[PDB]
């Protein structure tokens, strides 16, 4: 029961950091996914 | 509990009697008595 | 016809409540264990003929049983031995997937075709014919605290009250004893028998012949005469009751009453079956049961009630005797019954806060609440008619199907969420507005589920036994898990809910979660600005891809392909090994040392010692000993440093001080046979007849060899054991017989003295006993006691053995294997760590080659699962690979066009791959799990992302590169609610160790640091997925 | 006691009555093996003697019609009737002198009960018994659990044979009523489409 | 022609000892008596296969036969499905009385 | 034909029939069994009938159980272990020769 | 009057099926023999045929 | 072959085939015993045979 005494303020301490960690990947290097720029498209078969 | 030998060694000889696995002929022997 | 259930929509509602309860008396009719039958179903012979070396009882005993083994059915590998202290042990693993029971039986009535040409010791001692392996369930020490009890003396009262009343209780299948009880050991004195002129044989035919129950007749009989009126029964001699009862065994006496009683030429006393087994628990002789399953395993009511069953028996213990559980399968299991239901209640509430997310409702809220417990036990119920069993495979098999049975849960009544929040129309036709262009798509909710177990039949074995144990989980999670949500899931989205304004985006939500929720606004352009410059670098995010999967086998070659993990299974096995012919003292007193060391070393880990001299799982004797070690629940110690690697390797280090003892110990798993991890184990074989010594030259020459090749066969030791002195005796045929002696007067003589030859059966307290005559100790303990051994001559005057019987010692391997019919020896092995076992396996072929003629060479354990199989991963997930292409061409209707569902197989297992880089596990076949369980989800967003493009194909008209546009921008609002839809599920998956942690926390964060190449990270390459196929198969041109 | 306290019900329990037979007399004869030994003979000579002439012994085959059938020695029937056919029996000692019965094995009388029906390992007693005349098994099964349970721990009684399947028809059988009624108490909401149908 | 306080000795405890495990059982009642018949009687659970159940009483008595007292199986011993129902129990007599 | 049974029985029958997908394999011919060939002019010679050849060759040539030196249980205050080697059984027909 | 006609309704298993035979068995005292249980038998035979 | 083997004396000597099933013989074959009841041992069968 002690482990709801846990998922209370660990439910709601690690459910917002694994959300603050892709925070920290998809726009961390969300910014690094845009700064790469360039074609280089092999489009022979069409 | 005792082989009794009358010949193969001498007097004063060091017998190996510990440890017949990790002892190959020509090894360094930490021999306590 | 999906709405069929909807057009009445209570008609869907109470289905899946049917489940809850005709599953409900399905999930109590269930039971418990924690693991299945993995084991190929093996028969143990275990004969037993007592007083004889190998090369006897291979020749007596073993060659007569492995002649006839030819006509059964289905072997992969009869292995054997034959040993010392006289006893066989056939082993036929059988192949895998058949059954056991027609499968014992068929060489269990054709060991009756030479039953009678084994010896008429042996098969008057034990064949006892078992069809089981080594998986105990526990194992139940019975221990004297003070003293008055020896070992033996535990023994008779473990036979005659409990093994007994403990097979009475239900899932019993097998008990032993390592005992076994009081056989009358009648010692004898041959310095007493030389003063009566007797022989062993008068000892032997006095009790063979004045203790034997004789058909006593009955007076007044059948027929009558004509006339009787009196019928009693007769009791003739009874089988006498006592050792003062064989006291009085008569022997010779004169016609004038001189008698030589029996007491007067022995020590009578009661002792054992035989006296190999010395156990200890805590410097205490000990006893045992060995308790294993019955097939139709159960766990949970057997060791419940085998405690209670043995709470009747404490009144009934004598003085100081004691029980203790070296061994129990359970506890493994008697917390995860409980937490695995406990996880599962604060997963419903992670699934909870993902309504608790963006609804943050309180009545609109509780359809996942009551989506999930239908499916948990309604998985139960379908493997109760498959017949299979809740286990550490299949509850992990299900504490992973809670992540796989929510992700369709909160998907489709946010897709009904979604539908009704651009146009605001009720969730009441919202249910079909949703459905009504993605009826040929629910079918496709599951239809990488449906191509991910169709080649989990298609593993063999014992690993293939594993498969299985996930293949119908993941059906049940298949089939039950979108039966209610193809069905009940859509009927749900139509009462308890709270409608929304037109459109809500989330207007009127004021709270902190509100203003992050324009952080969910933050990953709205941003994530269309991904895809839309993307979109711009196509050319060069294509050309990436490519080589973001180099790094994939760049790791997974060096990503070791190991075995199933060594769980802390709270015991470790250590193994004693003496020099060659080291005697029982000796053990004994390295086994004080060794419990010495494992108790007042390491107080704080292990629970006790539970030590047997004499036994080896490697083979029986004096020079081995075993000390079962029981450790302790993590409650009680902390860490890494208590796990048993930690233990194991702190004991070896000080087992280099311990002389005279090659000590050392592992860890166990249920079978004891899975090999070395990069496993080999092989059996070299003498084909010619060469003897055993020209083979052991063969074994001379490649345990070199193998120690010749450090750098790929690491490991050179054989199983069985050197070769021991055994002292040969000439006995003088033609010397003796000369001399005045018979010779079958010799051989009962020197067969029954320094032997102990079973004689016949005694009654001691209402229980049928053996009787043993056997030398005393002090008297067949030494070669000069040869001639204290007297032969009756023809007329009657004593003869000692040493006036014929000159001796001379040679060597002997006292436990000698044999190749199905052939000689051979069990040579172990490791590849060097970190290596592949098909070249360390090829390598010692041709190493073999160096060996001379009539020489085979094969495999045992998983070496004959390698040689059926090296790996079945690469070209049996092709049938993983190719059957996605077929399944989801059905959705798109056209052919290449699963190609864009083919490039989240790599972004699902390089999250699987980076798991072993942040903790370091290897592969296994639960990180083979690993990818199925992330690619099984990488598929799904790969699913939801572009289906919704074929209703931008096939419903709306945009252009395939806009609706692209439209997949990342109609799609959008739903991108946050699918990917973090599951990954919420993966929550407790890291701080919980213990018990098998790198399932859950290395696989753990192969499912939440490995599901973010999936869900955080594949979804900004999936909506362009759609495009790369569709760019050069372009039908728009 | 118990039939001290299961038949003295003498109008529901009809004839509730043993299986395992009453202590019969049993014959013991000493052989009086020292004499048995002194006298010359060994004992296999009489063993074989006691135990194949009052026994009845199987020796071989031999055939009959073109059939096999056994060959079995036994006394005839008027020399092993009485203690008094103990002192006819001779057997032959060393030197070929023939020695009675009587001149050594002292015989006496004892208890011994035939029927030693057990049960799994353990000694037993099976206790037959019909029910009353117009009344059922269940009004007389369980009018002897209240019979069963007056003895303490010790001896305990085991209901099985015909009396398993209705000590399951007692554990399933009104209970059948439950699992099948409640799948109709929610087939009607199928069908009716209400939770409230199936409280009608 | 044996007794019985030490049939169950000689034949049944012997028997009774190899019953390691009863696959599918609800007990074994045995009953050793004055003319030396044994009829040791395994029934076990139903809905398990009789066919098997045979095989596998003597796969417990041939689990660990000689454990046995080897006279145990000499004297003729007769595993047998007694589902104790018959059929008809013919009996063929003698009218006249010359035949016994 | 028996020099070749043999070759068939000690080498091939038993590596044919673990070959992969064989079951039962019937061997025609025989194992190479010592053949005591009796000589009745022989046995008048030494006044012996073929029961006084069985009965030596049932003792002579018969595996013992030879027990062990350093056998459980010790006595208190040894060091020694061995198995004992008694009457092999006997391997050839010059072995057999000297069954007495 | 269902609740108290059922558990007062007496409760067998299987009635009595006619089934045209029943055995008559007999016990005589501990130690008598089969001529003295033939002649009860006599009886019992000249019982159910008188 | 048979043929020729009429010319072996001292030999009845034939040959036949194997079908799938080899207990018939010319494609029709039947096969019959005629067992003994009333213990005539076996020169009477052999005399009801003959
Ligand atoms: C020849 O014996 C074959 C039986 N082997 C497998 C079962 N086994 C095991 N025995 C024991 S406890 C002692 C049983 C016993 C008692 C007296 C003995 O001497 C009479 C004896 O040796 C014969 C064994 C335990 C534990 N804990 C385990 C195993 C088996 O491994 C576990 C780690 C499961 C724990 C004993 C060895
Ligand atoms: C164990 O013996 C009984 C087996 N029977 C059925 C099979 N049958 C057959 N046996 C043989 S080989 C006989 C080998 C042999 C060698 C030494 C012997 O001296 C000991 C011996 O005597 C037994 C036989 C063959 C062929 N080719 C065939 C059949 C049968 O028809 C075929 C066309 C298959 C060819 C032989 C008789």
């Amino acid at each position: 029961m002690l482990e709801l005494l846990k998922s209370l303020v660990f439910a709601v301490i690690m459910v917002p950091v694994v959300m603050a960690i892709i925070l920290g990947l998809i726009y961390g290097l969300g910014e690094v996914f845009n700064i790469f720029s360039g074609v280089g498209k092999k489009d022979q078969p069409g | 509990d005792k082989w009794l030998v009358t010949e193969g060694l001498k007097a004063g000889d060091r017998v190996v009697i510990s440890g017949l696995q990790k002892v190959r002929p020509g090894v360094q022997v930490k021999a306590q008595e | 016809m999906p709405n069929f259930f909807i057009d009445r929509p209570i008609f869907a509602w109470v289905i899946a409540i049917i489940i809850m309860l005709a599953g409900g008396l399905a999930i109590l009719k269930l039971p418990v264990a924690q693991y299945p039958t993995i084991a190929p179903p093996a028969v143990t012979i275990s004969a037993s003929y007592p007083g004889a070396d190998a090369k006897t009882v291979q020749d007596t005993v073993t060659q007569v049983i492995e002649q006839n083994m030819n006509g059964i059915d289905n072997l992969m590998y009869m292995s054997s031995n034959s040993d010392s202290t006289g006893t066989v042990q056939i082993t036929l693993t059988f192949e895998s997937g058949t059954d056991a029971d027609i499968a014992q039986v068929q060489v269990q009535n054709k060991l009756q075709l030479a039953m009678p040409l084994l010896p008429q010791e042996v098969q008057q001692q034990g064949v006892s014919v078992e069809k089981s392996s080594s998986s105990f369930l526990m194992v139940v020490g019975v221990i004297n605290t003070d003293g008055t009890m020896t070992q033996e003396d535990i023994s008779d009262y473990v036979a005659a009250n409990m093994k007994d009343a403990i097979s009475r209780t239900s899932g019993v299948g097998d008990v032993q004893l390592f005992g076994s009880q009081y056989a009358m050991r009648i010692w004898m004195n041959p310095n007493e028998l030389n003063k009566f002129q007797l022989t062993p044989v008068d000892v032997i035919t006095a009790i063979k012949a004045q203790n034997a129950q004789v058909a006593a007749g009955q007076l007044g009989g059948t027929p009558p005469v004509k006339g009787q009126q009196l019928n009693a029964s007769i009791i003739a001699q009874t089988r006498l009751t006592s050792t003062e009862e064989f006291g009085k065994i008569l022997l010779k006496v004169n016609q004038d009453g001189s008698r030589v009683l029996l007491r007067d030429v022995a020590k009578i006393e009661l002792g054992g079956e035989n006296y190999d087994i010395i156990a200890e628990f805590n410097g205490q002789p000990a006893s045992g049961l060995g308790i294993k399953l019955a097939t139709g395993a159960n766990a949970l009511d057997t060791a419940a009630a085998i405690r209670a069953e043995l709470a009747k028996m404490e009144p009934f213990f004598p003085s100081g005797l004691k029980i203790v559980y070296p061994y129990d399968t359970t506890p493994f299991v008697k917390i995860s019954i409980h937490e695995v239901v406990k996880t599962l209640v604060e997963a419903i509430i992670l699934v909870f806060l993902v309504m608790y997310l963006f609804l943050q409702n309180f009545r609109a809220t509780l359809i996942p609440t009551i989506a999930v417990p239908v499916v948990l036990l309604g998985t139960f119920a379908v493997l109760a008619a498959f017949g299979f069993s809740i286990n550490t495979l299949t509850m992990f098999g299900m504490v992973l199907a809670i992540g796989l049975l929510v992700d369709d849960a909160i998907v489709v009544v946010e897709n009904v969420e979604r539908v009704m929040a651009e146009e605001g129309l009720p969730p009441k036709e919202a249910t079909r507005k949703s459905m009504g262009q993605i009826q040929g798509a629910l079918v496709g909710i599951a239809m990488v589920l449906s191509a991910v177990f169709v080649p989990m039949a298609f593993f063999g074995g014992s690993t293939g036994a594993i498969y299985r144990q996930f293949s119908i989980t993941i059906v049940s999670a298949m089939a039950l898990s979108v039966l209610v949500a193809l069905i009940l899931t859509p009927a749900l989205c139509a009462t308890m809910l709270k409608p929304i304004a037109k459109g809500d985006h989330g207007e009127g939500k004021k709270g902190f979660f509100g203003w992050f929720n324009r952080m969910f606004e933050k990953s709205t352009h941003h994530y269309t600005d991904s895809v839309g410059g993307i979109l711009r670098s196509t050319g060069r995010y294509l050309v990436l891809y490519l080589i973001i999967v180099v790094g994939m086998a760049y790791l997974f070659v060096r990503l070791p392909s190991s075995f199933l993990p060594d769980e802390d299974q709270g015991v470790f096995m250590t193994m004693v090994q003496l020099p060659a012919g080291a005697t029982q003292e000796r053990t004994q007193k390295v086994l004080n040392e060794v419990t010495h060391y494992y108790l007042t070393k390491e107080k704080n880990n292990v629970e006790s010692v539970f030590a047997v001299n004499g036994f080896g799982f490697a083979g029986r004797g004096q020079n081995t000993g075993i000390a079962f070690v029981s450790l302790k629940d993590w409650a009680d110690r902390p860490g890494e440093e208590n796990k048993v690697e930690a233990i194991t390797m702190r004991a070896t280090r000080a087992f280099s001080q311990i002389k005279d003892a090659m000590v050392f110990a592992f860890n166990l798993p249920a079978i004891v046979e899975l090999g070395t991890a990069t496993g080999f184990d092989f059996e070299l074989i003498d084909q010619a007849g060469l003897g055993h010594e020209k083979l052991t030259q063969a074994r001379n020459q490649l345990l070199a060899e193998a120690a010749k090749h450090p750098d790929m066969l690491t490991s050179v030791r054989p199983n069985g054991l050197e070769d021991t002195p055994q002292f040969k005796i000439d006995i003088d045929q033609e010397k003796a017989q000369a001399l005045g002696v018979s010779i079958n007067d010799i051989n009962t003589t020197l067969g029954a003295a320094w032997g102990g030859s079973y004689v016949n059966d005694f009654i001691d307290r209402g229980r049928v006993k053996k009787v043993y005559v056997m030398s005393e100790a002090k008297y067949r303990m030494l070669p000069d006691d040869i001639g204290d051994w007297y032969v009756r001559a023809a007329d009657g005057q004593m003869v000692p053995f040493s006036a014929f019987s000159s001796s001379r010692w040679e060597y002997g391997s006292p436990r000698l294997e044999r190749y199905n019919g052939l000689p051979s020896m069990e040579i172990l092995g490791q590849a060097a760590p970190g290596k592949s076992t098909g070249e360390a396996m090829e390598l010692m072929e041709q190493l073999a080659s160096k060996l001379p003629t009539g020489v085979g060479y094969d495999w045992t354990g998983m070496s004959y699962q390698e040689r059926l199989s090296g790996n079945q991963a690469p070209s049996l997930y092709a049938i993983s690979l190719i059957v996605v292409f077929l399944c989801l061409a059905a959705l798109y209707e056209s052919w290449s066009i699963p190609f864009s569902v083919m490039l989240v197989v790599p972004l699902g297992v390089i999250g699987a791959l980076l798991a072993a880089t942040f903790r370091g596990l290897t592969n296994d076949v639960y990180f083979q799990v690993g990818l199925l369980t992330t690619i099984g989800l990488s598929a799904k967003n790969a699913i939801l992302i572009v289906e919704f493009a074929k209703d931008l194909m096939d419903k709306e008209g945009k252009g395939l590169i806009e609706a692209t546009l439209d997949a990342v921008r109609m799609r959008l609002r739903p991108i946050l609610m699918t990917s973090l839809a599951f990954i919420l599920g993966v929550m407790p998956l890291v701080i919980s160790t213990g018990a098998g942690s790198g399932a859950q926390n290395a696989v753990g964060t192969g499912v939440m640091g490995g599901m973010v190449t999936a869900t955080v990270l594949a979804i900004f390459f999936v909506p362009v997925f759609f495009v790369v196929v569709r760019r050069r198969f372009s039908r728009k041109n």
